């Protein structure tokens, strides 16, 4: 019987605010080091994103930005965290908003209500082997429906570049549209976002936020919970068709969801009609 | 496209 | 006799800096942002390219002198505990290049200190007759870092054209920081003719050359109490001294209105 | 010389 590893006590190397252990009881592979850890994003060419001051919409609260009066919370029509930084049970977990987060421009302090995903990685996730997906994330911890789990962080590049990467398994299109549009491609630079598999039946959802810049070419992707996670879980989000249309003919699903859609069975099942 | 994309 | 801010930060420092003022009747200040951390008003491109920074490969703490990023420097200038050796030279300091995000050491090596941030207790307070200052709140080793001159970049163009020319510190074509309207605790800071800290160039998340980071270090071991000064130097004296002069009030002074006289009498 | 007063290091 082969016994369960610690391989690394922190992949993170003390970047996040907790430590990020990887384990393997399943096979001899190493802790993977293909790629660099960063915490935040990173460029490789002049994005030339607009980080002026005066161009931040901020707010005037002198409160704990808790009121309908926040100009952050209501370019969100309004603010969606709670009390304690969870999404309001009331968020459209379908097609999520743009959060607008408090910035450097606000006259709030830095604890204020509106400043979530700024504060980082709260959560205990840990990176271990699993049977049949490569890598994956799972919580050492419940964590209650709405809450902050971690930021996908990667390399910003653009759609052209984004086009002709040799490796499209890490790749995230931070808008949907045509022309000038942007891709975190986390091959090469990653943070622990980067091993989260794809599930059908997905308990984390992505959203797009803002924070020190509000430059609406770079939002940032923020994972939410999107139910109650139970302790031992493996994270995953639905990685969507634009994924799966193209890798299906390179692999195929092993989520092992009676909801599964992505399958072989799945897939032959739809061939046939 | 010519790559696979992750997408909200 | 009265504390009147509990932090002018704003929660944006790892501490809280209280502000109190047992001398005249002058509110907190206000008339600025305080930002932590270096702001743009204008197109500057900082060059955050990760493929262009310069970085380690240790897999200690880099503590060695094998060290890519201490040798960037000569050496580390760091001892283990944070502080800046004794024989760092404070009269023209070095370019210090901190690890970053690009080396293969972690958070916590040695040669991560400016990046960490504020550690010391600090307050602002009143003075007699130079306006706000900063003093420390407890004993303060020599080489300690303190904190950063943080405000918004702008160019040399644009720094001579500014009409309030009391917090602009040149970066080295210079670019500048002024604080004048965005800063932190450190444009609190008055100017000593008897100083007791320093100002060190650094990198740390980028090494855009136009762009170091203003450090300052204990250049003395300080007392509780004291105020915090640092030489601002002849390129701000040699235009202010026909507005005001300095009040330091130092037997060591060189930029009061007698000094000033004095020479002038070189005659 | 400049127009304006500088700190410097
Ligand atoms: C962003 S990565 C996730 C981390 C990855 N498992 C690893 O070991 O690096 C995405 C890749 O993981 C594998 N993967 C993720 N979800 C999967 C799934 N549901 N079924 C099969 N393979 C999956 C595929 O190789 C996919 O291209
Ligand atoms: C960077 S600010 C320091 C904070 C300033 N004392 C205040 O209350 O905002 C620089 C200005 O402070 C005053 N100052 C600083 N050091 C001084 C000194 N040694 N003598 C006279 N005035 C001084 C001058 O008005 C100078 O232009
Ligand atoms: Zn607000
Ligand atoms: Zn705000
Ligand atoms: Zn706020
Ligand atoms: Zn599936
Ligand atoms: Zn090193
Ligand atoms: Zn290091
Ligand atoms: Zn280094
Ligand atoms: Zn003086």
């Amino acid at each position: 019987i082969r016994t369960e590893k610690i391989i690394c006590r922190d992949v993170a190397r003390g970047y996040e605010n907790v430590p990020i252990p990887c384990v393997n009881g399943v096979d001899g592979e190493p802790c993977p080091e293909d790629y660099k850890y960063i915490s935040e994003n990173c460029e490789t060419s002049t994005m030339n994103i607009d980080r002026n001051i005066t161009h931040l919409q901020h707010c005037t609260c002198v409160d704990d930005c808790s009121s309908s009066n926040c100009l952050c919370g209501q370019l969100s029509i309004r603010c969606w965290y709670d009390k304690d930084g969870r999404l309001l049970q009331e968020f459209n977990k379908i097609e999520p908003p743009l959060i607008f987060e408090c910035n450097q421009a606000c006259s709030c302090w830095r604890n204020c209500k509106n400043r979530v995903v700024q504060s980082g990685i709260k959560v205990r996730l840990q990176l271990y082997r699993t049977a049949k997906m490569g890598w994956g994330v799972r919580a050492l911890q419940t964590i209650p429906q709405g809450t902050f789990i971690c930021e996908y962080v990667g390399e910003l590049i653009s759609d052209a570049e984004a086009d002709v990467r040799e490796d499209d398994s890490y790749l995230f299109d931070l808008d949907n549209k045509d022309g000038e549009v942007y891709c975190i491609d986390a091959r090469y630079y990653g943070n622990i976002s980067r091993f989260i598999n794809h599930l059908c039946d997905p308990n984390i959802i992505p959203v797009r936020v803002f924070m020190l810049h509000q430059d609406l070419r770079f939002p940032r992707i923020a994972f939410f919970s999107s139910r109650d996670i139970r302790t031992g879980e493996e994270l995953g989000f639905d990685y969507g068709d634009r994924f799966w249309d193209i890798k299906s003919k390179y692999f195929t699903c092993q989520c092992g969801s009676e909801k599964c859609k992505h399958s072989a069975e799945a897939i032959a099942l739809e061939q046939s009609r | 496209k010519q790559t696979a994309r992750l997408s909200t």
